[PDB]
């Protein structure tokens, strides 16, 4: 089973 | 009219510093990684020995979730989540048959934030044996479901209840069973 | 305590239609209760659901590397999780065990409910149907619905209004993917 990455919200 | 949903699933919740990383098949658990032994938990053994799953994506993914509640938080000027309180049934994993092993399932439903206590009580007394739980299961309103499970020999001599806490509750909820 | 308490979820669902011919990938971010941007792979970029999400779609969209991995993952991710998954999870067959039983002890023409208990099976699509003397009966049915146990099995009650008489034979039958042939469970109202 392989998992999707999170990703970093825009900081503004 | 969907065969089938596969949900990954996680959160983070503030200030706790809790987080949760599972994946979901039809409503049920296929795994999740514990994030106090950073390894992968299979709902299920069988799985283990079929699937496979790196626990350390997990823990970076959960890094990512906490950053952004930050980020949410102040972008919401920290508004809070509004407590919803669990529904809560009990009900036994078979027909009861005296003194022949069963299992009684605390059900909590429809609740969040994902943190409650829950306290198996025999005849008012609390008891650990061989008890077990899921994680926090998601819900497509955002809300969460978990189950508790207590092995037992049914008897008429003894009561249980299930004793949960949920800050959306006035009062901890004792939810009864005893053999009828 | 009485700390206020700040949730952040993200989910990836993969829904999966015809076996793995019509796949759709929805990705959520969820703040508290209120989701506020998704991927849907119908769509094909990222859109803010509330105004708090505006931002980051934004920003996502701006990146070809993202959006190009995001519009594979039905296929990288879906369809491969579902493949590597597919005998453990689609493909779990379990036989529910059938047991009848009368909810109370009660004598024969008063009326009662006749207990068909389906239980420990997977998946949850299943048929339960109650007959009398061969006869179904679609009136006076009281089912609990599907219960998910959360140990991959699942449970159901059906039960049937009765007012049985001497010689009375009552069915439960069951239909499920576990079995080529219906389950069948019988209860005898006493010949008295």
């Amino acid at each position: 089973v392989v998992k999707q990455n999170c990703l970093k919200l825009a900081t503004k | 009219k969907e065969e089938h949903v596969i949900i990954q699933a996680e959160f983070y919740l503030n200030p706790d510093q809790s987080g949760e990383f599972m994946f979901d098949f039809d409503g049920d658990e296929i795994f999740h990684v514990d994030m106090a032994k950073k390894e992968t938990v299979w709902r299920l053994e069988e799985f283990g020995r079929f699937a496979s799953f790196e626990a350390q994506g997990a823990l970076a993914n959960i890094a990512c979730d906490k950053a952004n509640l930050e980020i949410m938080t102040k972008r919401s000027n920290y508004t809070p989540i509004t407590n919803v309180p669990p529904e809560v049934t009990v009900l036994t994993n078979s027909p009861v048959e005296l003194r022949e092993p069963n299992v009684l399932i605390c059900f909590i439903d429809k609740f969040t934030p994902p943190v409650v206590n829950v306290t198996w009580l025999r005849n008012g007394k609390p008891v650990t044996t061989g008890v077990s739980e899921t994680v926090f299961l998601p819900r497509e309103d955002h809300l969460f479901r978990k189950f508790h499970y207590l092995p037992f020999l049914p008897s008429t001599e003894d009561v249980y209840d299930c004793r949960v806490e949920h800050w959306g509750l006035d009062e901890p909820l004792l939810k009864h069973w005893e053999f009828d | 305590d009485t700390r206020p308490r700040f949730l952040w979820q993200l989910k990836f669902e993969c829904h999966f239609f015809n076996g793995t011919e019509r796949v759709r990938l929805l990705e959520r971010s969820i703040y508290n209760q209120e989701e506020s941007v998704r991927f849907d792979s119908d769509v094909g970029e990222y859109r803010a659901v509330t105004e708090l999400g505006r931002p980051d779609a934004e920003y996502w969209n701006s990146q070809k590397d993202l959006l190009e991995q995001r519009r594979a993952a039905v296929d990288t991710y879906c369809r491969h999780n579902y493949g590597v998954g597919e005998s453990f999870t689609v493909q779990r067959r379990v036989e529910p065990k059938v047991t009848v039983y009368p909810s109370k002890t009660q004598p024969l023409q008063h009326h009662n409910l006749l207990v068909c208990s389906v239980s420990g099976f997977y998946p949850g699509s299943i048929e339960v149907r109650w007959f009398r003397n061969g006869q179904e009966e679609k009136a006076g049915v009281v089912s609990t619905g599907l219960i998910q146990n959360g140990d991959w099995t699942f449970q159901t009650l059906v039960m049937l209004e009765t007012v049985p008489r001497s010689g009375e034979v009552y069915t439960c039958q069951v239909e499920h993917p576990s079995v080529t042939s219906p389950l069948t469970v019988e209860w005898r109202a006493r010949s008295e």
